[PDB]
RNA sequence: GAUGGUAGGAUAGUGGCCUACCAUGGUUUCAACGGGUAACGGGGAAUAAGGGUUCGAUUCCGGAGAGGGAGCCUGAGAAACG
RNA sequence: AUACAGUGAAACUGCGAAGGCUCAUUAAAUCAGUUAUCGUUUAUUUGAUAGUUCCAUGGUAUAACUGUGGUAA
């Protein structure tokens, strides 16, 4: 990144002759980690003071969160689909926050059958994914900042919220 | 280089004592050595004014607090071990610290308008003030602007003084800075010139801020003593 | 539509390298006769 | 060339000027680790097997164990950018380390028939072999602090309840 | 209500009070609008003061261009130059500002680059 | 000695791995050969020496000497990578994720400029000097280092392209799209000439080609895919090919030729997790490179046996072959300890 | 990026601060935007002096620079006089 | 004072220097006050503030130091 500062640009007039000043340590733009699947690497960085920033880059471990009973498990990524905060960053296949992102749903399984007996009133577009395997789930926190994936699963409302935008 | 609330004589010096942080701001306060040394006149220069400070006759807020540059603010009270020495200092009314001598069943307390009542962590009820005493525990009817009483040799709130239409006030900021007379007028606006508005001579009438006034008991009846003329 | 294609002239680049007169060790009548089909 | 040679466990090190570089030659193109044998170095010391330790060239630099390319080239150190010979022993080495690790065929009256000892034992009780007061103080102060907050933190929330009780 | 995509929600149907003298409507507590910067259900705290005037243009979405003529005591042609002031605000679900229409707006937390003010009143 | 993997009776050997008295034996050939975690792309420059590996979290530049067996600096460049090239020495052009070029120079950061759609390649070219970039879309664009102007960009089919190449003896520009049409286009008349179609016998999903290659004949073209095939043409029946499954088969990213060193008729192929080597008119594997991590891509020193990767761990691997050809004039004691 | 909206990146965080997408906005005769110096002078920036009436106390002219641009590092605080 | 015991060159340590010249001409954007940050960082100052335990004390690896040396340095 450059900048943090209304100086480089006009405002709400349309000024001109700028000219204005060597930047200082305060408009510290870092440059854009687009984190992605890999081996997990989080970079400490440091700011203000003993402010460790875990910057991640190849996180894995996405704490996901059942819905409807809030259940935060661990699985993995494959990729997202859709992102227009960048359409290429869909093609290039990066894991940021809001994205929507693929599991292998096979913990979630694992908790089903195991405080339900029986295995598959939950939503049929999502039982699909209860049978094949890979549902739809939204990351939450900021790897970027907070260097973590969490994440929220898809569950009817949201899913069809998303499905018929792609 | 000075304030003008410190009454400092401009024939002293070149650099002007900043104090150190402490519980007040800078600049609502007076530090230890332009208090002792050239207000009241217990030393003659820095070195002896350090030198009754390693001595240790200091004892403000009933700590002993042995440090040249600390910013005693508004009515702490100075207590001086060598022939009883209890001084609550307070605001004149032409912006200066004036310090008043008081007696020890006085100084056993303080007051402390506060600030925001906060339900910060697990469940516990909290009280900030000027100096900054978190103590534990108020009623909930305190609101801001209103006045605790500092116990002062544990810190417990003892007694507490209600914020509302008809209370003796005191103005500490702006240009009403240390004015007494609480009575013409209340007006609370939204965001500004919002008070309650005190009298004078021939009862005229003042604004000024919230933050800006602080409450100090009723009408003839402060439990804090007030010096006169 | 603004930054989006500035078919502008840039200073620094203007002179950044210099052509080359043979260029390919091929002629233009070996391109013809190389893909004619 | 001049060797250094040095027998650890014993305790001796010195140098010899070995002229006559076709006895040198035995070390040419081995880098640092690789050892040696004393026949092609020597006659008066067979048997004899050196692992070589580095060595300071003349013009003084040293060389690093195991990058390459026997010339001087520039790396990062300990980071600013140093002067190092390479790993490799060639031509132009003033002083080259070695370290016997085998004594051969004869006897040195510099090296194995004389030694040094070591300098002082141990000094710590473990490295000697191979405070209960103070843990009641610990203890006793622990407690005594459990005992005075853990107590009066409740002791000011039953404040609290009887100001909510009042209330 | 839905146009754009990534959970267009409330972020914890949502409603809150910023209370000191501003209503909150009947659907601005329970209605389908999210309310994403509108104070009363929000994600912006109130702080600050409160100014008051007419409106310019209210042409693009969320952005109230109010304008504020003011009283000023000139001392130096000895008479009164008229003021005049701008100042971009985002919408509330409330009233559809048209020209006139004297409105009050409180500072909070800058949304846009040019916007630390948010429609609380009209009258 | 350094150990070396089991090959189809050939041997291999890495410098740099994961795993590479090893202290006191160290065989480390560049020092400060590690990055931040990953590596983006590494190439080799024409002379002699002047590495160049681009960085991965704030990205570097990393020009190694190899005459000095180290690290010369490190230009944190301002957005991440993806494509580059250089233009000999010092100058050399880049593009990162976002639609911004680079221009690096001895002082570094001559010029950034942009291209208005996000850009995935860049080649330059030898004969009168416009880099092609291939981006997303209708557009394949040129950027002139004489006079700096624009031109008039390739019209493309709808998706875009993953790679863009020139051929050097003669000129044909391949632009890999993801319909499976190759879109050869002459850099003479700036008009296409032609759009093969790439077919194959198992056809799991519509793949995309993503690597494009060419050599010093002019009459060949290697092809590439989204799935792990590689594939040969000529301009002789130009409709049917030879291909190469391979047995993981996720995405091949390089595929580049032995054609200046002996033992000829040779190609590297690579996909994200091995790096295989086969031969022409055959198809059959010369040999494999199978590392202990994935890979973002290589590159092939020229004139003698040994590659470069850029991967996903910390250090970079380097590999020696020592039936393919000798270690360089700078490396001159690997055929030594090895 | 002109003006705003939605999301992400980066942030110490607010923020078109930067990027994807979208809308064609916004300031102005109630002075936009632009023109220069006794802008080595001015604006209280401050002390005022018991008769000097624009001399007469001071903070600051603007930002930079440690040979020249570039990149990196340290720290509660820095794009360090070391 | 036969495991330490005072002078103390040279080495680790705690801190010191805690704010100095020249050059091109910015019109409330340089500056001064003020509102706010439940929109934020904070060493030091000050007031407060910790409840998971199955069949008598834990490991080599480096200095300073000795010893062998290289280099004009």
């Amino acid at each position: 990144g450059i900048s943090r500062d209304s100086r480089h640009k006009r405002s709400a007039t349309g000024a001109k002759r700028a000219q204005f000043r060597k930047k200082r340590k305060f408009e510290l733009g870092r440059q854009p980690a687009n984190t992605k699947i890999g081996a997990k690497r989080i970079h400490s960085v440091r700011t203000r003071g003993g402010n460790k920033k875990y910057r991640a880059l190849r996180i894995e471990t996405g704490n996901f969160s059942w819905a409807s009973e809030g259940i935060s498990k661990k699985t993995r990524i494959a990729g997202v689909v859709y992102h227009p905060s960048n359409n290429e960053l869909v093609r290039t296949n990066t894991l940021t926050k809001a994205a929507i992102v693929q599991i292998d749903a096979t913990p979630f399984r694992q908790w089903f059958e195991a405080h339900y007996g029986q295995t598959l009133k939950i939503e049929s577009s999502v039982e699909s994914q209860f049978s094949a395997g890979r549902l739809y789930a939204c990351i939450s926190s900021r790897p970027g900042q907070s260097g973590r994936c969490d994440g929220y699963i898809l569950e009817g409302e949201e899913l069809a919220f998303y499905l018929r935008r792609l | 280089a000075a304030p003008h609330h410190w009454l400092l004589d401009k024939l002293s010096g070149c650099y002007a004592p900043r104090p150190s942080a402490g519980p007040h701001k800078l600049r609502e306060s007076l530090p230890l050595i332009v208090f002792l040394r050239n207000r009241l006149k217990y030393a003659l220069n820095g070195r002896e004014v350090k030198a009754i400070l390693m001595q240790r006759h200091v004892k403000v807020d009933g700590k002993v607090r042995t440090d040249t540059t600390y910013p005693a603010g508004f009515m702490d009270v100075i207590t001086l071990d060598a022939t009883n020495e209890n001084f609550r200092l307070v605001y004149d009314v032409k912006g200066r610290f004036a310090v008043h001598r008081i007696t020890d069943e006085e100084a056993s307390y303080k007051l402390g308008k506060v600030k925001k009542v906060q339900l910060g962590k697990k469940g516990v009820p909290y009280v900030v003030t000027h100096d900054g005493r978190t103590i534990r525990y108020p009623d909930p009817n305190i609101k801001v602007n209103d006045t605790v009483k500092i116990d002062l040799a544990s810190g417990k709130i003892t007694d507490f003084i209600k914020f509302d239409a008809g209370k003796l006030v005191y103005v500490t900021g702006g240009r009403n800075l240390g004015r007494i007379g609480t009575i013409v007028h209340k007006e609370r606006h939204d965001g500004g010139f919002d008070l309650v508005h005190i009298k004078d001579s021939l009862d005229n009438t003042f604004v000024t801020r919230l933050n800006n006034v602080f409450v100090i008991g009723e009408q003839g009846k402060p439990y804090i003593s007030l010096p006169k003329g | 539509k603004g930054r989006k294609l500035n078919y502008s002239v840039q200073d620094p680049i203007a002179n950044y390298e210099a052509p080359i007169t043979s260029g390919y060790k091929w002629s233009d009548d070996q391109i013809d006769e190389f893909f004619a089909g | 060339m001049k060797l250094n040679i040095s027998y650890p466990v014993n305790g001796s090190q010195k140098t010899f000027e070995i002229d006559d570089e076709h006895r040198i030659r035995v070390f040419f193109d081995k880098r640092i680790g690789q050892e040696v044998d004393g026949e092609a170095v020597g006659d008066e010391f067979k048997g004899y097997v050196f692992k070589i330790s580095g060595g300071n060239d003349k013009q003084g630099f040293p060389m690093k164990q195991g990058v390459l390319l026997p010339t001087r080239i520039k790396l990062l150190l300990t980071r600013k950018r140093k002067s190092v010979r390479g790993a490799i022993v060639g031509p132009d080495l003033a002083v080259l380390a070695l370290v016997i690790v085998k004594k051969g065929e004869q006897e040195l009256e510099g090296l194995t028939d004389t030694t040094v000892p070591k300098r002082l034992g141990p000094k710590r009780a473990n490295n000697i072999r191979k405070r209960l007061q103070r843990k009641r103080h610990q203890r006793a102060l622990k407690v005594r602090n459990a005992q005075a907050q853990r107590e009066a933190a409740a002791e000011y929330a039953q404040l609290l309840a009887k100001r909510l009780s009042e209330r | 209500q839905s146009e754009r995509a990534f959970q267009k929600q409330p972020h914890i149907r949502w409603y809150k009070n910023a209370g000191l003298g501003f209503k909150t409507p009947k659907t601005a507590i329970e209605g389908s609008y999210i309310d994403k910067k509108c104070p009363f259900t929000g994600l912006v705290s109130i702080r600050g003061k409160i100014l008051t005037g007419t409106v310019v243009s209210t042409k693009m979405h969320r952005t109230i261009v109010i304008r504020r003529a003011y009283l000023h005591y000139i001392p130096k042609y000895n008479r009164y130059e008229k003021r005049h002031k701008n100042v971009p605000v985002h919408v509330s679900p409330a009233f559809r500002v048209q020209v006139g229409d004297i409105v009050t707006v409180g500072q909070c937390r800058p949304i846009s680059k040019t916007v630390r003010f948010n429609v609380v009143k009209v009258s | 000695v350094l150990k070396s993997t089991s090959a189809n009776d050939v041997s291999v050997y890495q410098v740099s791995g994961t795993n590479v008295l090893e202290y006191q034996n160290r065989v480390e050939l560049i020092q400060d050969f590690e990055f931040s975690e990953a590596s983006n792309k590494i190439k080799v420059s024409r002379d002699g020496q002047y590495c160049m590996a681009t960085g991965t979290y704030k990205p570097q530049i990393h020009v190694y000497d190899f005459a000095n067996l180290s690290l010369k600096f490190d230009r944190h460049t301002d957005a991440e990578n993806v494509d580059f090239t250089i233009l000999s020495w010092t100058k050399s052009v880049h593009l990162q994720n976002d639609r911004s070029i680079q221009f690096q120079n001895k002082g570094g950061l001559h010029y950034t400029t942009r291209i208005p759609k996000f850009g995935r390649s860049l080649v330059y070219n030898k004969v009168n000097c416009d880099l092609y970039v291939g981006a997303s879309g209708n557009e394949l664009y040129r950027l002139n280092l004489e006079k700096g102007r624009f031109l008039n960009p390739f019209k493309l089919d709808t998706e875009g392209v993953n790679h863009v190449s020139i051929n050097e003896v003669n000129g044909l520009l391949a632009a890999g799209t993801e319909t499976n049409v190759v879109e050869f286009w002459d850099p003479r008349s700036r008009s296409r000439v032609s759009k093969l179609y790439l077919e194959n016998n198992i056809d799991n999903r519509p793949f995309q080609v993503t690597t494009t290659s060419f050599r010093n004949d002019g009459l060949t073209f290697a092809c590439g895919t989204s799935n792990g095939y590689s594939y040969i043409y000529d301009l002789r029946t130009s409709e049917p090919s030879i291909i190469k499954d391979q047995g993981y088969g996720f995405d091949i990213k390089k595929i580049i030729w032995l054609d200046n060193v002996g033992t000829e008729n040779k190609i590297v192929t690579c996909d994200k997790r091995i790096a295989k080597i086969w031969d022409r008119l055959d198809g059959k594997a010369y040999a494999s490179m199978e590392p202990s991590v994935d890979i973002n891509d290589i590159e092939h020193v020229p004139g003698t046996g040994m590659f470069f990767t850029a991967n996903e761990s910390i250090p970079m691997h380097t590999y020696y072959i020592p039936s393919l050809g000798p270690s360089p004039r700078w490396c001159s004691f690997l055929d030594s300890i090895t």
